[PDB]
C-alpha cells in the first residue's frame, strides 16, 4: 500500500493525512464526529508496512520527488526511507524484521529511537524548527546521504520528516500546528513540549482511549483532555490496544474518578506515598 | 468483627492528626498515620473497605478490596 | 467551623514547612506535613475538600479538613 | 523461596501495624512500613507482585516482594 | 520571587542529597524530603509548578513552590 | 558513571530494606530511603530513569537518579 503526502498546501497536506487515517484505521464509537475522529489502526500481521510517497515540497510542483518514506503499520514508525532515484532503502535497525521488495536494502548500525536520533542530529525536538525551506533542506539531505551509519544531516532531516508524518498522522494538534508553516506566508512550525510529550505518550493515550464514555476529563499522566473538542482537536489514530507500547505495568487501563478517566497507573503513580511525616524523618 | 462495609463516602484529617472515614452510613476514625494515604486511596480509586475492630470510634484494622 | 469548600484551587509548599491551599477563593496553609500529599492527591482529582477551623479569615490557619468526592 | 506471583486480590492493614497482601490464593504479612502504600498501588493497578519468604503457607510473613511488570 | 513556571521537565536526586527540578529551562534543587513526592507527583501529572525563592539565580536552592492543575 | 538509561523493567524490596530496579538488563540497590515511593512511581508510569553510580556492573549499588519524561 502507497500513499502520498503532498505538502503542497494545507488542504493537499491534511487532504493526504485524512486519506491515510481512512484507509489504515477505524473510528473509535464514541470519539468521532462526522468523518473526523480518534481512530485505531486496523489490525495487520507482524512486519506490515506501507509507503508513503514525499510530494509537494515546492509547491505543485513534480520536482523534489524521490523521498519515499516506509512506516510499520501496526505503530506508525518510520522503518527507514527510500531513495527511489537510486532504489535504496535505508532502514533502522530496529526494523530488521521489515523487508521491501525491489529495492536495495541498507541496513544501518543506527536505531530509530528519539534518543539517538536527537544526539546524532545535535537537535532537539523541543524548539526544533520547521518551515517548507527546511524540509526541502531535509529531502536533500537524505538524498545525498549514503552509507550504514545515519549523519547529523540526515538525522536531522529524519526527525523533521517524521514529525510532520507520522507524529501528524496520529496527532491532529501537530497537523494543525505545523501546517500554518506550508501557507504563503511560509512561517515556521516550532514543536512544543507539549507536542513532544504527546508523542512520547501516544502508547498511553492509546490505552486509555477506547475506554473513554463521554467522561468530563482524560488524564494520562502529563497530558489532560477536558471534553471531546480537545480529545479530537489533538489526537487522530491511536495503537490497537484490544501491541507493547499499550502497556507499561498492571493490567487495568482506567479508573474513573470524580467523572474524569484516569490512566490507572497515574492515580497509582501519586497514591503509593506513605505518610509524610514519616517518609521525612525517616532519612 | 467487620464493623462496615462499603465504599468510602468521606474522609478527614482531624485536628487531632487522627483520621475519620464514613463507611456505610457510619463514621468510624483511626489514629495510625499510615492508614491516611491508604483510606484516601482506597476513597479515591472506589476501593470497597472493610472496617474491622473489636468493638465496633476507633479502628486500626482494615480491608482494601478493588471493585 | 466550615471556613471554605471547594476544590483547591492552587497548593503551595512554602519555606516554613507549612502548605497552603486556596480554596472558594480562600487561602489557608496546615502546619500537619501528613496533609501535604493528601491534599494534593485531593487537588490533582478534583476532591471537594471542606476546611474547618476555629478561624475561618482567609489566610489563618488549619488542621482538620474533610475530603469529598463528587 | 518465590512463594506466590499474581495480582493482590486484597490488601489489609492490621492492628499490629503489619499488612497483608492475598496473592495466588494465600495470605502474606509483611512488617516492612514502606512495604504499605507501595503494595496498595500495585493492587490498584493490577500489577504482579512477587512474595518471598522462607515459609510460602498462607499466612506467613515475608520481607521481599518483587513488582513486575506481567 | 517567581524563579521558574512550567511543568517539571525533569527530576533527579544526588548523593549530596539535594533535589533537583528542571522548569521552563531553568535548574533548581531543595533538599526538604518533603518536596520529593510533591514535585515528582507534578511531574508525572503535568502540573504547573512556581518555583519562588527570594533571590532566583541559575542553581539556587528552593523551599517554596506553588502547584497548579492548569 | 552513567551507568544505565531506561525504563523499571522490575522492581524490589530487599531483606534489608534496601531497593533494587532492573534497568537496561542490569539491577541496581539504592538504600537511599526517599526514592523508594519515587522509583516506583517512575516503575509505574514508565519514566526513563538514569542511574548514576561510580561502578555500574550489575548489583552495584547507587544513590544518583535522574527521572525523565522523554
Amino acid at each position: 500500500r502507497e500513499f502520498t503526502i503532498d505538502f503542497s498546501t494545507q488542504q493537499s497536506y491534511v487532504s493526504s493525512l485524512n486519506s491515510i487515517r481512512t484507509e489504515i484505521s477505524t473510528p473509535l464509537e464514541h470519539i468521532s464526529q462526522g468523518t473526523t475522529s480518534v481512530s485505531v489502526i486496523n489490525h495487520t500481521p507482524p512486519g506490515s508496512y506501507f509507503a508513503v510517497d514525499i510530494r509537494g515540497l515546492d509547491v505543485y510542483q513534480a520536482r523534489f520527488d524521490h523521498l519515499r518514506l516506509i512506516i510499520e503499520q501496526n505503530n506508525l514508525y518510520v522503518a527507514g526511507f527510500v531513495n527511489t532515484a537510486t532504489n535504496t532503502f535505508y532502514r533502522f535497525s530496529d526494523f530488521t524484521h521489515i523487508s521491501v521488495p525491489g529495492v536495495t536494502t541498507v541496513s544501518m548500525t543506527t536505531d530509530s529511537s528519539y534518543t539517538t536520533l536527537q544526539r546524532v542530529a545535535a537537535l532537539e525536538r523541543s524548539g526544533m524548527q520547521i518551515s517548507r525551506h527546511s524540509l526541502v533542506s531535509s529531502y536533500l539531505a537524505l538524498m545525498e546521504f549514503s552509507g550504514n551509519t545515519m549523519t547529523r544531516d540526515a538525522s536531522r532531516a529524519v526527525l523533521r520528516f517524521v514529525t510532520v508524518t507520522a507524529e501528524a498522522l496520529r496527532f491532529r494538534q501537530i497537523q494543525r500546528e505545523f501546517r500554518q508553516a506550508l501557507s504563503e506566508t511560509a512561517p515556521v512550525y516550532t514543536m512544543t513540549p507539549g507536542d513532544v510529550d504527546l508523542t512520547l505518550n501516544w502508547g498511553r493515550i492509546s490505552n486509555v482511549l477506547p475506554e473513554y464514555r463521554g467522561e468530563d476529563g482524560v488524564r494520562v499522566g502529563r497530558i489532560s483532555f477536558n471534553n471531546i473538542s480537545a480529545i479530537l482537536g489533538t489526537v487522530a489514530v491511536i495503537l490497537n490496544c484490544h501491541q507493547p507500547e499499550c502497556q507499561i505495568t498492571g493490567d487495568r487501563p482506567v479508573i474513573k474518578i470524580n467523572n474524569t478517566l484516569w490512566e490507572s497507573n497515574t492515580a497509582a503513580a501519586f497514591l503509593n506515598r506513605k505518610s509524610q511525616f514519616l517518609y521525612t524523618t525517616g532519612k | 468483627a467487620d464493623c462496615a462495609k462499603g465504599k468510602i463516602e468521606f474522609s478527614k484529617y482531624n485536628e487531632d492528626d487522627t483520621f475519620t472515614v464514613k463507611v456505610d452510613g457510619k463514621e468510624y476514625w483511626t489514629s495510625r498515620w499510615n492508614l491516611q494515604p491508604l483510606l484516601q486511596s482506597a476513597q479515591l480509586t472506589g476501593m470497597t473497605v472493610t472496617i474491622k475492630s473489636s468493638t465496633c470510634s476507633g479502628f486500626a484494622e482494615v480491608q482494601f478490596n478493588n471493585d
